[PDB]
């Protein structure tokens, strides 16, 4: 076939795509016990069942939990099985052979789903595709119980059977390439957004004010972001494992939660910063030295890396369920679990205490500028509107992850991997959005042009 | 896009008193500092006296117990008061307004100068 390129037609990627991979025994949409790619258990309500069944298939002691290559072998064998079923039935072999090879997967697929004896029960759509009448089959498969349980997934079933194309799956793929060229996208951003901010404050001697040997501290937090944390996260995703051990899977994974910390830890002290420094301007040029803010900065990553490194490294923030175990001892797994308290305890630290103070201060700002010694004008909007992006970018971007993050401790399944992934990307992007927020200063602005010689 | 009309500016004798003044034309935001810089001959720019717009004030160290800052209602003017004048208060006095518009940083309106000069 001499055919190497992504995107071979088969019966492989077409069921992964509609069954997906989940190693924990889930609930199917009928309510069944289904395990790895789309592998019935059993029909019994019974979850000691599922597991009795899962072991005897296995052939060891799983506690609900197989391995990737357990579910891989699970996979072949079910499709195997499907294929078996189909030249063994009477009604399946006359349609299976006449069929071409992408409408053969479209059917495997439904003897896969519903069984060899449920298929061969569609007696009147498999008349229709033995005679070749693509569209009638189409048509009459849209009015069955199959149609109404799981109807994104009949859709593109039928349509592999209306058009013969793996039309149906071939955007699929589109989809994770355009994902890839966005992750670049950020990367280069934050990188490029940030390395400018940094070199603006050290080449220049009129930068080198309080506020911004803070703005220093959160652009450096946001530099390792896209160095370290968000390529790595990416190659990981694209790549769906893992290719840098153990060690560094958690080494990689206290450099997340300790720049994330540090990012928005900073943001918080820059906040209170920045309300004395307009509130009481006198006081806080007297009060705040270089060495007291270079103190300041100091403490802001020590605590980060009390919430990272320290109870990562000596593995306390580790899960106890047996697909944590599984991933711990996995070289090639890198998912994220957690224990009730340290999912709460950080959530704390790098979020919410910081939440709280930038709510409060920045509402005692816009407080205090009402009881000045002063017609409803122009110069005010303009300001309200300046905090509505400062607290709003930062809000929208972090504030979906972490209320996520705590409903996920509480109630186990609510949030779909996806999402928790997505919505911590959505986080991620807010270090690009930083040196747009934090450095429109005039001096800034002048800094940045002189750099790149504009 | 706002004016600063600097006032008050002159001659004067050593020990004389003098009251320079400034008003600010335009819509400025309700957290600022409203102060005096000045630049004696061939030295730099130096603060003399700011006043915050929630009432508290700055002075140099120069200037501490002779100069005294002081501002209006709400038409957003300031009074300078300098009194028992040395001839190294002779100078160019700018009139400057600290504008947190922005919260992360600051927007510097500046006066167009008036100069004192004190009869060593
Ligand atoms: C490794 C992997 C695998 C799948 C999906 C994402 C990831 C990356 C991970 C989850 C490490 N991102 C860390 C995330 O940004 C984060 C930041 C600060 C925090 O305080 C916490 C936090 O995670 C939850 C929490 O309780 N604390
Ligand atoms: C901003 C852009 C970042 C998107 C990262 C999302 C990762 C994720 O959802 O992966 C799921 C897939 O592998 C299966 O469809
Ligand atoms: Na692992």
């Amino acid at each position: 076939d001499a055919e190497n390129l992504y995107f071979q037609g088969n019966i492989f990627e077409m069921l992964r795509i509609d069954e997906g991979l989940r190693l924990k025994i889930y609930k199917d949409t009928e309510g069944y016990y289904t395990i790895g790619i789309g592998h019935l258990l059993t029909k019994s309500p019974s979850l000691n069942a599922a597991k009795s069944e899962l072991d005897k298939a296995i052939g060891r002691n799983t506690n609900g939990v197989i391995t990737k290559d357990e579910a891989e072998k699970l996979f072949n064998q079910d499709v195997d099985a499907a294929v078996r079923g189909i030249l063994r039935n009477a009604k399946l072999k006359p349609v299976y052979d006449s069929l071409d090879a992408v409408r053969r997967a479209a059917l495997i697929n439904m003897v896969f789903q519903m069984g060899e004896t449920g298929v061969a029960g569609f007696t009147n759509s498999l008349r229709m595709l033995q005679q070749k009448r693509w569209d009638e089959a189409a048509v009459n498969l849209a009015k069955s119980r199959w149609y109404n349980q799981t109807p994104n997934r009949a859709k593109r079933v039928i349509t592999t059977f209306r058009t013969g194309t793996w039309d149906a799956y071939a955007a699929d793929e589109v989809w994770v390439v355009g994902m890839g060229i966005v992750m670049s996208l950020i990367v280069l951003a934050i990188v490029f957004g940030n390395v400018l901010v940094i070199t603006a404050i050290a080449k220049f001697e009129r930068l080198q004010t309080v506020t911004n040997y803070f703005i220093t501290s959160l652009a450096c937090a946001d530099l390792v972001m896209g160095l370290a944390v968000v390529p790595f996260g990416a190659a990981h995703i694209l790549t769906k494992t893992w290719t840098f051990g153990n060690f560094w899977c958690e080494f990689w994974t206290s450099i997340d939660v300790l720049c994330v910390t540090a990012s928005i830890e900073t943001l918080c002290v820059i906040a209170v910063d920045r309300y004395f420094a307009i509130t009481s301007p006198f006081k806080y040029q007297s009060l705040l030295t270089k060495n007291k803010a270079r103190v300041i900065i100091l403490m802001v990553w020590i605590v980060s890396g009390l919430t990272s490194f320290l109870p990562i490294q000596m593995h306390w923030y580790r899960a106890t369920h047996q697909e944590a175990i599984n991933c711990y001892a996995e070289e090639t797994c890198c998912d994220f679990f957690t224990n009730q308290a340290y999912a709460i305890a950080s959530s704390i630290v790098s979020f919410y205490v910081p939440l709280v103070i930038m709510v409060f201060v920045y509402s005692r700002v816009f407080q205090e500028a009402k009881r000045q010694l002063q017609k409803f004008a122009l110069k005010e909007h303009k300001a309200l509107k300046t905090l509505g992006i400062i607290m709003g970018t930062f809000t929208l971007c972090w504030l979906p992850f972490f209320i996520v993050n705590i409903v996920h401790v509480i109630q186990d399944n609510l949030i779909r991997k996806e999402v928790y992934i997505l919505l911590n990307w959505i986080g991620y992007v807010n270090s690009g959005f930083n040196p747009l927020i934090y450095c429109r200063s005039p001096d800034f602005r002048i800094a940045f042009q002189e750099l790149l010689c504009l | 896009q706002v004016q600063l009309q600097e006032s008050g500016g002159g001659l004067v004798q050593a020990g004389g008193s003098l009251r320079l003044s400034c008003a600010a034309s335009g819509s400025i935001f309700a957290l600022n500092i409203m102060g005096w810089y000045r630049q004696a001959p061939g030295k730099q720019r130096e603060l003399v006296a700011a006043i915050h717009s929630g009432g508290t004030t700055n002075y140099a160290n120069s200037v501490k117990g002779r100069f005294t800052i002081s501002r209006d209602n709400a038409a957003n003017t300031v009074y300078l008061q300098m009194n028992s004048l040395k001839p190294e208060d002779t100078a160019v006095y700018y009139c400057n307004v600290k504008d947190f518009g922005a919260i992360i940083y600051d927007y510097d309106y500046w006066g167009q100068g008036t100069q004192v000069t004190v009869s060593s």
